[PDB]
């Protein structure tokens, strides 16, 4: 509570450093007869300085809750919460005109997230919501904490509709942050993998040097997805019921791309193998041959 | 006297008073939550001998800010899907701006132009003096108004015509706020339906006629050749006004760390409840003053 | 390995030609042998060659015989004919949004389906992993919605294909589709607990597919119910008024109105 | 020239196959002509599976990547059972056109 | 009976009491609650039917 950043700042680190020295520690709480942890009692304290005036505090308090795991679950789940003064720590946390304690809240939801999967499934719609942020070191901090918060998630229809609606990128490093992003995802919609389609597809005929990575790009979406891509798989392939329809042109790096998810997909999937028209097992042996790295031997 | 930064709409400042050890500050109005456009509010340590605060939202955080926005627009997608108009008022400098590119944002999607009703030389206006005052704005702006102007709208109308056209999806931004008169209430009279004459307010309608309503059925009124309303048609009060709300309130409370409080700006059944609030949690006095009382406190300089 | 039996079936398949007195007579000496021999080496190449057989041709008279039942088959790397049309009805049967121009067709595939079930539940076994992805598309949605859209239609369509597919649906092998079916209906069930009584016959079929599923292979039950028994319990919590709900929870004791 | 690859006529094709191998020093790693030369392998007509082998042989000669690709397929085509031994006799003097890579020599 | 927690808690003592007697000598448990539901026949036997659920083997 003093009135200079400085002491504030290092106070919190102070704090930070015992409470991970004593974690497990009972302190008690002045008024109330109640016997708490003093990590706990820690964390809400550090979550009272996320609304400090100033930034540099508030980077800083940010950072050392990220570097807290040994909080109990339900303090946790406080602070996205929105009404222990630790409710919604996260949310203003996350919500500030800085930049660099948004990028800080980020990092710590992404530390959070990894040691606790159930808090994951609760910050999955708030960190994709951030993705809407226009500060471009948010946005590519933003991905790369997704990415490693991947494995202990799976993306919501509403969720994925949010990132695919503002997925439109430009810059190079960006765009080879959402491939790897992609590459690490986790949907539960076909109708975002035909979306995601869509969008990589605009990237393919629009950028020819982003081709090599948004094949490697399908040829891991598919691997994942086999079940996803199945319904969609006549919806791309063009097969019409009853007519034997052109061969497409096998040079077309899109319709190539669509090849390559489709047999990473089928490489799990039986089903796939069937609704291959003529053209396509045709083109199938070839890819094969020329592109082993992207195309995996099936059971034809 | 040093104004301080308020955020509730552009230019707002809370202002001490400082004369001798003796201060006071009043905050007029403010929002501790930053806006699209707006930064949060922010004040020193003054310590000042008297703290006069703003009470118009005495209630709970009202659910962060992206689920506001979130069941803002799908009440907005709702009315638009039966093909459904929107009366929206509003007084078209404050969160006129963050409602506007909202709406924008959520129509990149469909991408429908939306009629902004405020007056062309208005709209001019408010984007210009936007635009003047950069510094006064949120750092989203402040480090993003080079690379591009978000207050370069790309969906406008001029005034009467497509307010009485066939029943589209338009959302109209009537120039006049708080349904007290004008334009807002020139189309709300003629305006009824189920989708259509969808009624958002996002201001706080304090005593103004219908508006003020919001809180009822708003299927009254009190006019000569009143008109009456269907559930489906939105009379719904959105908070997106930018007031700090009890939270804030406590906030500021606290960082500003005064040795007295009072209370204006707000209603006596929520300002008597955050007094108790105030007095219980950090044993500070507050105070409950009326119109015309006076209020008195000792000093020790 | 078994791709050999794979190399070799066009061959067959080209000398059987199309007439059916040669593949049931052939499927038939197939039955004999297996049942002669039966898990050993020989038969489980038998069998496999007939599942293979029937999966090619899936006109076959005796659909699904006792030997097939034991079978693994279903996830090998054989290819039916069949999955084209079961894919194309499946997904015309998933979409029962507010379209309801297409409730017929809906209504006609799931009828289909449900005879299909009925006839080849093996060939529409091998597309349960279908169905159960396109269930994950409806939970999140909110209540309002879901009841206009009557998006619960193809739940009920799903669970009472369930209810036919048993007990073959109830194999080892095809144990994460239905676990992601049922998640899928727990969640929906979770998400839908303000007003769950408009899901009456809904929670009916589903509490009588459970004790289906706990009655055919317990241990499998068991642990699907001890993977997600915290979002059950909460349910139960939440809806207290759901007799069913509780009595079902209270059938872990054992180890781990209808009349003419 | 590539255009009288998709002509019905397999002399026309056969022609063209020539060309392309005539051509293969200026044009490797022509994806469209490396899929043209491995559908003609399994063609019906002599003349054409004649021309592909021809093509072939130029296009591994120039090529790494159409020999990677093609090895494997003139292998079994070479110990398939259904290949003459006049066919079969054509197609292995292909083989001297691996050296690329010690990997696709040993094999 | 569940409704009284009573009657739950004790279920969960004896939960206790025969797996520290499967630890130990599980001979006499079965004798005595045999004994009981003889004796405090026949309001007292759905603890045995429960018990048999739990145990179905020896209990049966
Ligand atoms: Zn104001």
């Amino acid at each position: 509570s003093d009135d200079y950043e400085q002491v504030r700042s290092a106070a919190v680190q102070l704090i930070w450093v015992v409470s991970q020295l004593y974690p497990e520690s009972i302190v008690p709480i002045p008024s109330s007869n109640e016997e708490i942890r003093l990590v706990d009692d820690a964390f809400g304290k550090i979550c009272h300085m996320v609304s400090d005036g100033s930034w540099v505090v508030r980077v800083q308090a940010a950072k050392l809750l990220g570097s807290m795991e040994q909080v109990s679950s339900h303090f946790l789940e406080q602070t996205l919460d929105k009404k222990s003064g630790a409710c919604g720590a996260f949310v203003h946390g996350l919500e500030d005109e800085m930049y660099e304690v948004r990028i800080a809240a980020v990092e710590a939801l992404c530390m959070l997230a990894q040691s606790s999967p159930s808090f994951a499934e609760k910050c999955l719609d708030f960190l994709v919501d951030m993705f809407n942020d226009e500060i471009e070191e948010v946005r590519l901090q933003s991905i790369h904490t997704m990415r490693k918060i991947s494995n202990n998630i799976t993306l919501r229809e509403d969720q994925l509709d949010t990132v695919l609606a503002v997925l439109e990128d430009s810059s190079r490093d960006i765009r080879e942050a959402l491939h790897e992003l992609l590459c690490c995802t986790n949907v539960s919609t076909k109708e975002g993998i035909h979306l995601a389609l869509v969008e990589l597809l605009k990237n393919l005929t629009k950028y020819p040097t982003d081709r090599d990575s948004i094949w490697k790009c399908l040829k891991f979406l598919g691997s994942r997805h086999p079940t996803l891509v199945l319904p969609l798989v006549p919806e791309l392939l063009s097969t019409h019921p009853f007519f034997d329809t052109a061969e497409p042109d096998m040079d077309d790096p899109a319709y190539i791309a669509v090849l390559v998810l489709i047999f990473n997909a089928a490489k799990t999937c039986p089903t796939m193998p069937a609704l291959f028209s003529d053209h396509t097992f045709r083109h199938y042996a070839y890819l094969r041959d020329s592109l082993s790295h992207l195309v995996p031997a099936l059971r034809l | 006297i040093k104004a301080y930064y308020a955020g509730h709409v552009l230019g707002a400042a809370m202002f001490q008073i400082k004369v001798g050890s003796e201060s006071v500050v009043y905050t007029g109005d403010y929002n501790m939550t930053p806006d699209r456009h707006l930064g949060a509010a922010w004040i020193d340590k003054c310590r000042p001998n008297l703290l006069i605060t703003q009470s118009t939202y005495a209630t709970t955080i009202r659910d962060s800010k992206r689920c506001r926005e979130r069941d803002f627009l799908k009440k907005v997608h709702e009315t638009v899907e039966r093909g459904g108009k929107v009366l929206i008022p509003v007084f078209a400098l404050g969160r006129a701006q963050e409602l506007c590119i909202l709406l924008e944002t959520f129509w990149e999607r469909m991408n429908l132009k939306v009629p902004i009703y405020f007056s062309t030389g208005l709209t001019e206006k408010a984007n210009h003096y936007y635009k003047l005052f950069i510094p006064w704005t949120n750092q989203k702006i402040r480090k993003t108004f080079v690379q591009r102007n978000m207050f370069e709208f790309k969906h406008i109308k001029a005034f009467d015509r497509a307010f009485a056209d066939n029943p589209g999806p338009m959302v109209v931004f009537a120039t006049p706020g708080m349904l007290h008169a004008g334009q807002s209430l020139q189309i709300f009279r003629k305006w009824a339906g189920n989708e259509k004459n969808m009624v958002i307010m996002p201001g706080y309608c304090v005593q103004g006629t219908v508006g003020h309503k919001i809180l009822s059925g708003q299927r009254k009124l009190e006019m000569e050749g009143r008109q009456v309303l269907e559930v489906k048609m939105q009379v719904e009060y959105m908070s997106f006004s930018a007031h700090a709300d009890a939270k804030g309130i406590m906030q500021l409370v606290g960082q500003a760390e005064p040795e007295s409080v009072l209370l204006v700006h707000g209603e006596a059944k929520k300002m008597e409840f955050l007094k108790q609030k105030i007095e219980q949690e950090l044993r500070v006095n507050c105070y409950m003053p009326a119109n015309g009382e006076t209020v008195t406190l000792p000093t020790s300089p | 390995a078994c791709s050999l039996i794979q190399a070799r079936l066009p061959l067959l398949l080209s000398c059987c030609c199309g007439d059916d007195e040669s593949v049931r007579k052939v499927t038939e000496h197939l039955s004999g042998c297996i049942q002669q021999w039966g898990d050993s080496v020989l038969g489980r190449r038998c069998r496999d060659l007939l599942l293979q057989l029937y999966l090619q041709r899936p006109e076959l008279r005796v659909p699904v015989p006792e030997v097939l039942l034991h079978s693994e088959g279903a996830a090998s790397s054989s290819v039916c004919k069949l999955d084209g049309l079961i894919h194309r009805f499946i997904t015309l049967l998933a979409d029962t949004s507010d379209s309801r121009a297409l409730e017929n067709r809906g209504a006609d595939a799931s009828m289909a389906c449900r005879k299909l079930a009925v006839a080849h539940p093996l060939l529409l076994l091998r597309h349960l992993p279908m169905i159960a992805a396109l269930l994950h598309g409806r939970t999140h949605l909110n209540f309002q919605e879901f009841r206009q859209q009557n998006h619960l239609s193809c739940f009920l369509h799903v669970l009472g294909l369930l209810e036919l597919l048993q007990p073959h649906v109830f194999r080892s092998e095809h144990q994460g589709a239905l676990w992601d079916c049922l998640l899928s209906f727990i969640r929906l069930l979770l998400n839908y607990r303000k007003s769950s009584r408009h899901l009456a016959a809904f929670i009916n079929k589903f509490v009588q597919f459970i004790h289906k599923y706990i009655t055919y292979n317990a241990p499998a039950a068991i642990s699907f119910l001890q993977k997600h028994a915290d979002p059950l319990h909460d349910l139960s919590f939440d809806n207290s008024d759901l007799v069913m709900l509780k009595s079902l929870l209270a059938g872990l004791s054992l180890p781990s109105p209808l009349t003419a | 020239i590539f255009s009288v690859i998709h002509s019905n006529d397999p002399v026309a094709r056969a022609i063209t196959l020539r060309m392309l191998g005539s051509l293969a020093s200026i044009i490797p790693e022509r994806k469209n002509a490396h899929h043209s030369i491995r559908q003609s392998l399994d063609s019906h007509d002599n003349v054409e599976v004649e021309a592909a082998v021809f093509a072939a042989a130029n296009f591994s000669a120039q090529s790494k990547d159409f020999a990677v690709g093609i090895c494997n397929k003139i292998s079994e085509m070479i110990q398939g059972l259904a290949t003459p031994v006049d066919l079969k006799l054509k197609l292995i003097p292909i083989l001297q056109h691996m050296h690329h890579d010690a990997i696709l020599a040993s094999s | 009976w569940m409704g009284c927690r009573a009657t739950r808690t004790l279920m969960d003592i004896y939960v206790q009491c025969l797996s520290a007697l499967i630890g130990s000598c599980p001979d006499a448990c079965v004798d005595a609650l045999l004994d009981t539901s003889v004796q405090h026949s026949p309001h007292f036997d759905w603890v045995v039917a429960h018990i048999g659920s739990s145990f179905p083997g020896t209990i049966i």
